[PDB]
């Protein structure tokens, strides 16, 4: 796992962090999986792409990949609005 | 054409697998809840 | 505006409700039609189109 | 042939134990613990 | 999930039903009370 700073930001009503990528990946399927562990494998290598896109335009909103397992990585890294089952809610989402 | 066998059931599923498969599409399974939200979207994966 | 199109009249039973769920809000895109945002006239249709 | 009397006397203890039943425990058995305003039985797991 | 190393992580659980009343529970690979894994077991199944 990775402890991110998360800074506060503009353009973003949140805390971000611009160091590296979140990743998402939906409730109902399991990470670790070989399938999983080798999408997070290969597609850190877009990190570097994410920061050269911002350094190029800094005013650049979330970019993500969806991946076909299911998969979302999207910079810069910010908590997601909806965690897992800290609360009694919990989320549905699918970025296919 | 893609065909969706929905429920459990002791029905045949050859003749809408070969429907399936015949005409350029693809055969799914429902048998629960669970399996809606995975199912009724792969679809897209065959289109593509 | 940033709220949601709404659609038909919104109809809840409240009786088959359980408190401890987390039922789904919304997933729709927000599509408001030039016509429905403005008052509709017969020659904003021509110049939209 | 021989078994028609204790037929018989199971047939009217049955009867009497009906009736008694019916004496004590009629209309004991409705009530159950719905949520808060809904119509909706509250359980647990394995519970009936 | 078919085999024990898919049994892993969580999945949704519908309440009477409804698609839309959810919860979470782990998936874990359960093994039955009574089996027939070795002859002891099978002997103790067969007794019941
Ligand atoms: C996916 O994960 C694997 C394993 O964590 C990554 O492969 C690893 O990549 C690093 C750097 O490319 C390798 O380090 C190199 O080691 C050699 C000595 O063998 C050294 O000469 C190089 O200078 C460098 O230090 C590391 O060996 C390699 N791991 C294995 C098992 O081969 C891979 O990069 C990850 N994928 C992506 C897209 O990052």
């Amino acid at each position: 796992r990775i402890k991110p700073v998360f800074i506060d930001d503009a353009n973003f009503r949140r805390q971000v962090s611009y160091q590296h990528a979140a990743v998402h990946i939906p409730t109902d399927i399991y990470e670790g999986s070989t399938i999983v562990l080798n999408e997070l494998n290969w597609t850190s290598a877009l990190d570097d792409v994410f920061k050269k896109n911002r350094e190029e335009d800094p005013s650049l909103l979330w970019q993500v990949f969806g991946s076909a397992t299911g998969l979302a990585r999207y910079y810069p890294a910010s908590p997601w609005v909806d965690n897992s089952r800290t609360p009694n809610k919990i989320d549905l989402y699918d970025v296919r | 054409v893609f065909t969706f066998s929905v429920g459990q059931h002791n029905y045949d599923r050859g003749p809408i697998q070969w429907m399936a498969c015949e005409n350029k599409g693809y055969y799914y399974e429902i048998p629960s809840i669970g399996a809606i939200r995975i199912n009724t979207q792969e679809y897209l994966d065959v289109l593509g | 505006q940033p709220k949601p199109i709404g659609v038909g009249i919104p109809t809840i039973n409240l009786r088959k409700r359980r408190p401890n769920v987390q039922n789904p809000k919304s997933q729709e895109p927000v599509t408001l039609d030039f016509l429905d945002a403005e008052l509709e006239n017969d020659i904003k249709v021509e110049i939209r189109n | 042939l021989p078994l028609f009397h204790i037929a018989l006397l199971v047939l009217f203890m049955v009867i009497i134990y009906a009736i008694i039943g019916l004496e004590l425990f009629k209309g004991k058995m409705h009530k159950t613990c719905y949520y808060i305003g809904t119509d909706i039985v509250a359980t647990v797991e394995n519970e009936k | 999930k078919m085999t024990e190393e898919e049994c892993r992580g969580y999945y949704y659980v519908y309440k009477d039903g409804d698609p839309t009343q959810m919860e979470l529970r782990p998936r874990q690979w359960i093994h039955n009370d009574f089996h027939f894994d070795n002859v002891l077991s099978a002997m103790m199944s067969l007794f019941t």
